[PDB]
């Protein structure tokens, strides 16, 4: 009795790499001491491999336990590499580490938003969590506004978990995200946070005080840290009003230059380093303080060709030997997925059903009471153009 | 006085008679069989990318045409009296080109290609085909059985659309 034909016998585009069929097991991922093998994991994930569910859970839970015991404003010193939004762009994350340096000898601070928008969010989480497990005192993760139940349920991260893993893995990620610190004080000179300032936050002690172990509420200091933006006219404002309602996000605030100046001066800080907004150049240096001649605010953005349409550079910020040097990098190829992770059966079946039925209806309509006598199937979907088109997805989802 | 035709279908005598009338009118040269060219002489079918797939499925004896028995049993798959599994199996058969009972990688690609055209790059299409198979293949032979097909799509209720009046 002849065996089945070899799996890829009639495969049409043979040069396309085929993903592993087997999930990585615990024996493969964890050494004798219970320590994960980051290179084994990385190589598997780059090929679009998956891990056994218990391994995903183990990685997420251990990372969560380490994160949970950190302060809500951690303190980190230079030298360091500071990174902004990643947004599930795992293959760009790989490039980021090649540019920034290996975590085995390089200190890192990530400002949040590991998930959503990109379709490799879970891979980003597993890999960063493993790095956190291996280098708990040199690699640091902050919370972004997407690390929460509200946004991941509205965007695709919850569905991503359901499809690639399970709801158990999603629920584990939700607890892990609740444990992420909200801010970092870098070298006693820079406040690092995902979004920015709050009218209710005037000192570092206002941040240190926060109960971070929860879904971010719709308003208040925790919300603002994750959600706020500099005003569109930051540094050149008409009104001198410190804060105004953030019309872009649908919640939280715009903060202006006077608000930033006051905060820096009251806290003996040099600048605020944040993320949260896409930049064509991968970063933005805002208006310099009159006093110091140093940029009062910095935005860092680490997701190149964001949404595969922005065509923007990404950047990380390297702070070493008293120099802040911005390293830019471009996007990298990544594998294709259909919107919301749907398989091709789910995708094509409604069309098949519709077209075969239509054919038969037409065929049977050849008589009408005489008896009484391209190919029309598609997918499901400039910097300033991409921005305006994606404006609703920067706003907080209803309820 | 020819020999009776034998068939299996959901249709009563009146419905079979009405379908007989449609058959005759479709059979242009009156050969008792239905050629591809006779199907294609209906303008409304000319831009439908699944026509040949449907004809292949109807043509159970494989002589490239649809006789009256095959016509009746084909249309019966779309009877209001037909069950979920029946409609789903017909759908499965759209993808299962060589009729061996298993959707393969190459077939899933080709049939999708018929529908998608150039809306995706070949590389893109191969990648989503690859992942669909991996995710749905429960016994690891690289191809999709009818049981594995249903586990994926049985919740979609597309069967409720696959229905015609006769
Ligand atoms: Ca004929
Ligand atoms: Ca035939
Ligand atoms: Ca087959
Ligand atoms: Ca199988
Ligand atoms: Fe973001
Ligand atoms: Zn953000």
């Amino acid at each position: 009795p002849p065996p089945p034909p070899p799996p890829g016998a009639d495969r049409v585009v043979k040069a396309v790499p085929f993903p592993p069929t087997h999930r990585l097991t615990s024996e493969e991922v964890f050494d004798l001491d219970g320590i994960p093998r980051v290179d084994v994991l990385k190589n598997h994930l780059v090929k679009e491999g998956r891990v056994d569910e218990e391994i995903a859970l183990r990685i997420i839970n251990e990372g969560a336990a380490i994160l949970r015991r950190e302060k809500t404003m951690i303190e980190v010193e230079a030298p360091i590499t500071v990174c902004g939004d990643i947004h599930g762009q795992f293959f760009d994350l790989m490039k980021l580490f090649e540019v920034g340096g290996s975590p085995a000898n390089t200190r890192y601070l990530f400002l949040g938003d590991y998930v959503d928008r990109g379709y490799f969010s879970i891979e980003c989480v597993l890999y960063l969590w493993v790095l956190k497990i291996l280098y708990p005192s040199t690699l640091f993760l902050l919370r972004g506004n997407h690390e929460c139940r509200h946004l991941t349920e509205y965007f695709t991260f919850k569905q991503e978990c359901k499809i690639k893993y399970s709801e158990r893995v999603y629920e584990a990620c939700m607890e892990a995200f609740d444990s992420l610190p909200l801010a970092a004080l870098l070298n006693q000179q820079f406040l690092c946070v995902h979004g920015g300032l709050s009218p209710e936050i005037h000192t570092l002690d206002d941040i240190r005080r926060l109960d971070r172990f929860k879904e971010p509420p719709a308003f208040g200091p925790m919300c603002d840290l994750l959600w706020s933006d500099p005003s569109e006219d930051f540094g050149n404002e008409k009104s001198q009003e410190h804060f105004s309602h953030n019309t872009v996000r649908g919640c939280s605030y715009f903060y202006n230059y006077p608000a930033v100046c006051e905060f820096l001066q009251n806290n003996n800080l040099l600048s605020i380093i944040r993320a949260h907004e896409a930049q064509d150049a991968g970063y933005r240096m805002y208006r310099k303080s009159q006093t110091t001649g140093f940029p009062s605010l910095i935005t860092i953005f680490s997701a190149p060709n964001y949404l595969d349409v922005y065509n923007n550079k990404a950047a990380v910020l390297k702070y070493e030997n008293n120099v802040m040097n911005i390293r830019q990098f471009n996007c990298s190829p990544h594998p294709y997925w259909l919107p919301n992770f749907m398989d091709v059966f789910t995708w094509s079946l409604p069309f098949v059903g519709e077209k075969v039925t239509e054919m038969l209806v037409n065929v049977l309509s050849i008589c009408s009471d005489d008896e009484l006598m391209a190919r029309v199937f598609s997918v499901l979907r400039s910097f300033e153009e991409a921005k305006g088109l994606d404006r609703i997805n920067e706003r907080m989802p209803p309820r | 006085a020819s020999y009776p035709l034998e068939m299996c279908s959901h249709f009563d005598a009146d419905e079979i008679k009405r379908l007989g009338k449609r058959f005759k009118k479709l059979d242009l040269d009156n050969s008792g069989s239905l050629s591809v060219e006779e199907f294609m002489s209906l303008p409304e079918l000319q831009q439908n990318p699944l026509v040949q797939r449907v004809i292949d499925i109807f043509d159970t004896d494989g002589n490239g045409e649809v006789d009256f028995k095959e016509f009746i049993e084909g249309v019966s798959q779309f009877s209001v009296k037909g069950d979920k599994e029946q409609k789903l199996r017909f759908a499965f058969r759209i993808y299962d080109m060589d009729k061996d009972g298993y959707i393969s990688n190459g077939e899933l690609f080709q049939v999708l290609k018929m529908m998608v055209g150039n809306n995706l790059k070949d590389t893109q299409l191969q990648q989503i085909v690859d992942k669909t198979i991996i995710n749905a293949d429960k016994d690891g032979d690289g191809r999709i059985s009818f049981e594995e097909f249903c586990a994926v799509v049985g919740g979609l209720d597309i069967h409720k659309k696959m229905v015609v009046d006769v």
